[PDB]
RNA sequence: UGCCUGGCGGCCGUAGCGCGGUGGUCCCACCUGACCCCAUGCCGAACUCAGAAGUGAAACGCCGUAGCGCCGAUGGUAGUGUGGGGUCUCCCCAUGCGAGAGUAGGGAACUGCCAGGCAU
RNA sequence: CUCCUCCUAAAGAGUAACGGAGGAGCACGAAGGUUGGCUAAUCCUGGUCGGACAUCAGGAGGUUAGUGCAAUGGCAUAAGCCAGCUUGACUGCGAGCGUGACGGCGCGAGCAGGUGCGAAAGCAGGUCAUAGUGAUCCGGUGGUUCUGAAUGGAAGGGCCAU
RNA sequence: CCCGACUUACCAACCCGAUGCAAACUGCGAAUACCGGAGAAUGUUAUCACGGGAGACACACGGCGGGUGCUAACGUCCGU
RNA sequence: CGCGGGGUGGAGCAGCCUGGUAGCUCGUCGGGCUUACAACCCGAAGGUCGUCGGUUCAAAUCCGGCCCCCGCAACCA
RNA sequence: AAAGUA
């Protein structure tokens, strides 16, 4: 479960999530899982997908996670009415279309495709399989 | 529960009062600022709170001058 | 607010006084300064006294 | 660096003089020579000048790098300025201490007639 | 003065032949000699700093300058501005006389002396050594000392490297080991 | 008229660093002494004074050199004012404005006043 | 619950919530004026006690320091550091301007008188700036070419300082 | 005993190269909006000042930019 | 949940307020008295202060979280 | 004055 070791501030404005992603190329491995949709990825989701991927490849090759959950999300407890911002409960990464979420190397393409499909089944956002390009 | 926040200070109405090319009388405030984001040029004074004000009648002129690319305000005599 | 108010009384005998404050615990010595007396219209010596 | 230190020393007074729009009497001192210039308020035009590297001044001096030479240069620059009809300048010690040769030059200029 | 004349009359040509300098201004020179006493016990008794300064003045023939702490340090219980040392800077004739005295009298009187280390160079041709006891200087009377006191001696040289610094020092018959 | 140097400016990295070379008649610098004018919370180091034996070593100036800094299009992309639309958390269309980053490329400053030296 | 700093705040000002974060209710006759001078943190190497960290020397570095106290905006011509002399932390005024519903609050050249520092040009009407605060009434103290219930005084009142 | 000599399941600070994120980050930086000047056309002076008379100081929804809430509410609090 | 108060040698309790190594009683250990034990007498040791961060030249101490404990309150229909 | 136990 990824989460910043420390932060300047405990709570963050909701903000919005417009635009296209930066970091749209396979930069470290040979294969990638890329977001086609827009949304939030919780640390639990990132880790559930990481587990699925890693077990699919039998801990062979190498795996990079290109996104990090650095945005804290607060909630108000049940049966509370104002009275200040709620408590931080989990952490998310904001995802825009085109964002490469994970990369893989050191395995055959068919196995990478299978592992990535198993991983995408854990995620709330539509994704697509990509490969490294020379330019 | 309750919050430990909830405080603020009154707005200080700083900023540029007379923009480039405006005709002003001597004494007119040109900019209110904390410290010297803008610096005093010809016919301009810098007060104790770093307010820049006209020392002569004329037209406001902004420029960038010197080795540090600093911003100066002067008054062109009209 | 440890500093106490004091007056500086003109030595010219006019009764003119300035007022200020003083940390009496750290500087027990009497304050003495040359200041402008507008009654005689000259700078003269002014000496510390009680505020009233 | 000595030169950079002296330039830093001189900058505040030079900026004040420029802001005041004064005509400068700028002095430059070296171990061997001393120089004086009268510079217009724009800072880029020289009205009169005098130094110990001029033959007409150096030929009358035993040594060009002492107080006597400084006084001669001050007198000469003041006379040339008065001939041009200036009469009103501000002294610019250029980061040198107001002392010794620099002071002797200034005193000679004052005696010869420059008002500062 | 004697060591200065010795420098100008033999050491310059020795070093010029040794290092093939193209200019006499390239020859390493002895810029200054700085003596320092780190009297860290003055915080308990400032009079110890006074005694150390008197000893330094006797040794160098010059009034020492008291040196204060640059910043507060918790480990040594010192606040910024606490007087904790004394130093003397020697140049010119005083430097040369002290250099001669140290070479010819004080250094031989070092307890169990077997030569000074040749590795005590900072990398730029400056030498630093530590004197454990001030009594090696005849200007200090062994009977009137209230406490043994050491010091640091730094010879600052215009040499560009350790080899040139050690060559210059050895040209004066420095007692290297 | 040209070359070199000093002072004061304009300008404020295309102008600054680095690396290599080079200059002492003059100028500059280091430099030589200091009882003195003046000075060191010690030190003639600095400041100051009196000088001119030595050296361009350092510094400085000049020349060369893209290893950097710096500058930098065209095109596209992002955003966006107004009007319209959709599957409306976000977008699209018409019109107008149009980056930042990156790419090609540029690039080892230019210049005014006065003074001095040399050649002419 | 009043005051200050940031963000929210949509690149002029202003802008709400029991929105997100921190501070004030002082300090200083020098920590104020001015003249002259100066430049940081951190690390590496060498050096008696001395060590991770004391003082010394050199190098790298270039403000990553500093600012009487929050935060922001500033600061090398320093507003940061040191020293000499000092009281401009002056009195009367004030072109003009900013900011407020108002009461108010703020910036201000320049004029008169007297002053400090500087050879001089000049700078100085507190402090790098922005918090450090409390209307009116009622009274207290000093001053005063004002008033003084028949008149001279006095009481009380006004005005100025507090 | 002082030393030391190797090795790492190893952890690895600094620096170098590559990849993202920020309301309280900025070596860049729009569109708009705002201040000022000039010019034409148009507009029943639409502007400013002073004076007589008020009402009003419970707002609602919709668009856009946001805080809060769950990018919940025919929710709540600002800007337009 | 809200408001307070706390956490320091093996046990109970001071110091905290207000920044510069922290103590008492019982207990433990060694010795002594006793035939032996207890009581008694002499001597000695034992905690960087609940856990982390922040401020600071320096934190048991000040500030901010987190864990455990105690006491109040958690209501009108 | 204070002397418990095996
Ligand atoms: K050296
Ligand atoms: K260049
Ligand atoms: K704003
Ligand atoms: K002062
Ligand atoms: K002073
Ligand atoms: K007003
Ligand atoms: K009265
Ligand atoms: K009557
Ligand atoms: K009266
Ligand atoms: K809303
Ligand atoms: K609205
Ligand atoms: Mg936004
Ligand atoms: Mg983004
Ligand atoms: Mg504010
Ligand atoms: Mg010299
Ligand atoms: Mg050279
Ligand atoms: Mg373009
Ligand atoms: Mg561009
Ligand atoms: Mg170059
Ligand atoms: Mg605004
Ligand atoms: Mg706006
Ligand atoms: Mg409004
Ligand atoms: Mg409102
Ligand atoms: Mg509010
Ligand atoms: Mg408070
Ligand atoms: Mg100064
Ligand atoms: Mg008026
Ligand atoms: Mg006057
Ligand atoms: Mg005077
Ligand atoms: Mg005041
Ligand atoms: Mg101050
Ligand atoms: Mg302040
Ligand atoms: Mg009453
Ligand atoms: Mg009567
Ligand atoms: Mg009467
Ligand atoms: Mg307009
Ligand atoms: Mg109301
Ligand atoms: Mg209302
Ligand atoms: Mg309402
Ligand atoms: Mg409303
Ligand atoms: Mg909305
Ligand atoms: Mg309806
Ligand atoms: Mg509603
Ligand atoms: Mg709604
Ligand atoms: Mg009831
Ligand atoms: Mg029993």
């Amino acid at each position: 479960m990824l989460q910043p070791k420390r932060t300047k501030f405990r709570k963050m404005h909701k903000g919005r999530n417009r635009g296209l992603a930066q970091g749209t190329d396979v930069s470290f491995g040979s294969f990638g899982l890329k977001a086609v949709g827009r949304g939030r990825l919780t640390a639990r989701q990132i880790e559930a997908a990481r587990r699925a991927m890693t077990r699919a490849v039998k801990r062979q090759g190498k795996i990079w996670i290109r996104v990090f959950p650095d945005k804290p999300i607060t909630e108000k407890p049940l049966a509370v009415r104002g009275k200040g911002k709620g408590n931080v409960e989990y952490w998310v990464a904001l995802i825009q279309p085109g964002k490469v979420l994970y990369e893989m190397d050191g395995v055959p393409e068919e196995l990478a495709r299978e592992a990535f499909k198993l991983a995408a089944a854990k995620l709330p956002i539509k994704t697509t399989f990509v490969t490294k390009t020379v330019m | 529960g309750s919050t430990r926040n909830g405080r603020d200070s009154e707005a200080k109405r700083l900023g540029v009062k007379r923009f480039g090319g405006e005709s002003v009388l001597a004494g007119s405030i040109i900019v209110r600022q904390r410290g010297t984001k803008f610096h005093a040029g010809a016919n301009v004074g810098c007060g104790r709170d770093h307010t820049l004000f006209a020392k002569a009648d004329g037209k406001v002129k902004f420029e960038v001058k010197g080795p540090k690319n600093r911003k100066f305000i002067s008054i062109e005599a009209e | 607010g440890i500093r106490e108010k004091i007056k500086l009384v003109s030595s010219a005998g006019t009764g003119h006084f300035y007022t200020t404050t003083k940390n009496k615990r750290t500087k027990p010595e009497k304050l003495e300064l040359k200041k402008f007396d507008p009654v005689v219209r000259q700078h003269v010596i002014y000496k510390e006294a009680k505020i009233k | 660096d000595k030169k950079s230190a002296r330039i830093r020393r001189a900058t505040r007074a030079r900026r004040k003089l420029q802001e005041l729009g004064a005509t400068r009497l700028v002095v430059h001192r070296t171990p061997r020579h001393i120089y004086a210039q009268v510079i217009a308020p724009n800072g880029s035009e020289v009205l009169v000048a005098a130094s110990t590297v001029e033959k007409a001044i150096a030929e009358q001096l035993k040594y060009t790098g002492n107080k006597d030479a400084a006084a001669a240069v001050g007198k000469a620059v003041a006379e040339r300025a008065l001939e041009k009809g200036i009469k009103d300048v501000s002294f610019d010690r250029s980061g040198f201490q107001y002392h010794g040769r620099v002071q002797a030059l200034a005193d000679a200029a004052r005696e010869a007639g420059l008002q500062f | 003065a004697k060591l200065h004349d010795y420098y100008k009359d033999e050491v310059v040509k020795k070093l010029m032949t040794e290092f093939n300098y193209n200019s006499v201004m390239q020859v390493p020179r002895v810029e200054k000699i700085t003596l320092n006493m780190g009297v860290g016990e003055a915080i308990a008794d400032k009079k110890l700093l006074d005694n150390a300064a008197a000893d330094l003045a006797a040794i160098s023939g010059q009034k020492p300058l008291i040196t204060k702490a640059r910043k507060s340090v918790a480990g040594f219980k010192i606040r910024q501005g606490y007087p904790i040392g004394c130093k003397v800077t020697l140049r010119g004739e005083r430097m040369w006389e002290f250099f001669e005295r140290l070479i010819t009298i004080a250094v031989p009187r070092i307890r169990d002396f077997r030569g000074l280390s040749a590795k005590s160079f900072d990398g730029r041709g400056n030498y630093s050594m530590g004197v454990r006891e001030q009594i090696i200087f005849p200007e200090i009377d062994y009977d009137k000392v209230d406490r043994v006191r050491g010091l640091d001696i730094t010879i600052t040289t215009t040499a560009k490297s350790d080899e040139e610094g050690r060559a210059l020092l050895a040209a004066f018959d420095f007692p290297f080991r």
